[PDB]
């Protein structure tokens, strides 16, 4: 029974301009098993009709999935990612930054 | 897509 | 090259159902069919518009394999929770990678069929497809047994056979989309960390396919020891992007380069900041 | 291989002020200075962004030789009308383009100068960047002063030097953009152009460099005989498009096939078309 | 003193969707000489504020030249490239095709 | 930018 911590990257698709809608990555990979709970976060709440891709492994096996909502950036709202994982003994709290 | 043939044991 | 690729895992759920099967097909970097145990009406479906043009034939088919799949699945951990002695109220998963790989000449250049047991190597076919890599004691009767059946030469002939010929096929389907390259639009950001240094980060966004090479020239040819990464990552409209960053002093910005190596440059990007 | 060229246009206005003096410079397929002589301040501007960082002393040498080409062409113009006998009223035309080509290595693969009167070939310099070509008799007598007083030596010095001196620092200041490709964006557009037959069109959208190579092969056969092409055509956006139409029996659509060469594209394109 | 007749195309920048806001583009190449009028016709009258590119040449010594505004097609409204050149008797207007 | 010398004629 192999553990591996997700990997979290929330990003956005395009490069963001206050606005302009674009769409709010959260990329969570390498982890192990598949199991893995993710939420998008706007100002602490919950972003609803958030989509994911299908569950599929790198060569080494672990687990990558790709969950993006349409959003339009601007300078008063905060958005996160929240990540929870087996290997996590609590949820992650991942803040989107526009330059990472 | 491909169906396995043999069980793992 | 092009690449036909097929991620299959099965993972057993005790006392909520049968074990959740999902299988998901790649056309190189790109997601062209689906088949998932839980979805509504399981059945391959297209996740590519250039196929959505296959007519009934092809999807029941599809289905039909992947359906015997499964089973083969819900046997396989069953027989895999019983040679472990693991308890059978505990969640355990089966993870297969199989395709095949053309070459220029767009015939095979390499075929794969793998299986991980709870994110671990099991057993892997061999690169000639007559022989098998065993990870552990539980493998290597796997590997007897399939070697005395002759299961080798049943993969051979789909890897060699019609693995290439609907990898062919998909990428004539898929072909204005398939064949396009996307070059990276590559761009060095400056964050100044300290007063004593300062962060570079290089940028390479929008591109397909997802292979790309990133890499920090600082002072002359000399790449770096030091280099943060990130994995390549989806931008969610069919490309990727990268970035990788260095710590630099103050000042010194202007002995760091940027290279970047992709199929869309003819000759790779070399960059450098200046504020 | 990379390109740096200047379009110089003089057009004399007799009777309505000095010749007009444009000269525009391209990097590859990328526009980054122009000088034109009706600007309410005549001096070279940039027509790419990445040239916004250049320094006054960059602008003030460019401009003063644009000036000092202004007076070459206000003389020439003369010394041509004067020749051929022309009528003082009538307006002619002076054009110059000169350059230089460079290779893998980034150095230099040809130098171009070459001048046309009114429109029509006058005097070339060879590829020796010794010796020129001459267009008529007038040219021959520009040729056998230009012979004596050694001006191919002059100019080659120059494109030899300064010119691939300055196509390898463009190309490291717009670096990021200049050296990236972006293939064709391809599909088939169906139109029943008649009840016996219809016009396929091949689109090529958004690509850069603008070398592009679109056929409609029939059969195999290379290229086709009744087929529409139109020129390759800016978008605007530093992206052009292209685009080759035939013209086919109606049910036989499915033989024709649009093949699609770009620099961003390893593989070429093959394009059918599906309803 | 050679002179060329202009080929002219008129096109949009991006695929044409009603209501969304595109760049109308006439392109004027292969002529000589240089002087040439170019007007953008909506509805058979003039646009204002059509840009246009600095004038240069092709390979044969024949002018280009691109004109260009932002407009929004929709299918009751008409545009069109009106040249004018020495070679031409009278105007040339080229109605906007929207597939070519 | 280079400019020219001799004169046509």
């Amino acid at each position: 029974m192999i553990q591996r911590t997700p990997k979290i990257q929330v990003y956005s698709r395009h490069p963001a301009e206050n606005g302009k809608s674009n769409f709010l990555n959260c990329y969570v990979s390498g982890f192990h098993p598949s199991d893995i709970e993710v939420d998008l976060l706007k100002n602490g709440e919950r972003i609803e009709k958030v989509e994911h891709s299908d569950l599929s492994f790198s060569k080494d096996w672990s687990f990558y999935l790709l969950y993006y909502t349409e959003f339009t950036p601007t300078e008063k709202d905060e958005y996160a990612c929240r990540v929870n994982h087996v290997t996590l003994s609590q949820p992650k709290i991942v803040k989107w930054d526009r330059d990472m | 897509y491909q169906s396995g043939l043999s069980i793992v044991m | 090259p092009h690449s036909l690729r097929y991620f299959v895992t099965a993972v057993s759920r005790p006392g909520l159902g049968e074990p959740r099967f999902i299988a998901v097909g790649y056309v190189d970097d790109t997601q062209f069919v689906r088949f998932d145990s839980d979805a509504d009406n399981p059945r391959f479906e297209p996740r590519a518009p250039w196929m959505e043009q296959e007519g009934p034939e092809y999807w029941e088919e599809q289905t039909q394999r992947a359906k015997s799949d499964e089973q083969w699945f819900r046997v396989s951990l069953r027989t895999a929770q019983r040679y472990y002695n693991q308890s059978k109220g505990g969640s355990h998963t089966f993870q297969r990678m199989f395709g095949c790989d053309v070459g220029s000449d767009w015939r095979l250049l390499r075929g794969y069929h793998q299986f991980a047991y709870d994110g671990r190597d099991y057993i892997a076919l061999n690169e000639d497809l007559k022989t098998w890599t065993a990870a552990d004691t539980a493998a290597l009767i796997t590997r007897r047994k399939w070697e005395q059946a002759g299961d080798a030469e049943y993969y051979r002939a789909y890897l060699e056979g019609e693995c290439v010929e609907w990898l062919r096929r998909y990428l004539e389907l898929g072909n204005e989309t398939l064949l396009r390259t996307d070059s990276p639009k590559a761009h060095v950001t400056y964050h100044p960390r300290s007063q004593v240094d300062v962060t570079l980060r290089c940028w390479a966004l929008g591109f397909y396919p997802a292979d790309i090479t990133l890499t920090w020239q600082l002072n002359g040819e000399d790449l770096t020891q030091d280099m943060e990464l990130v994995e390549t990552r989806p931008a969610g409209d069919g490309t990727f992007q990268k970035w990788a960053a260095v710590v630099v002093p103050l000042g010194k910005e202007q002995n760091y380069t940027c290279h970047v190596h992709h199929k869309g440059l003819p000759e790779p990007l070399t960059l450098r900041w200046k504020p």
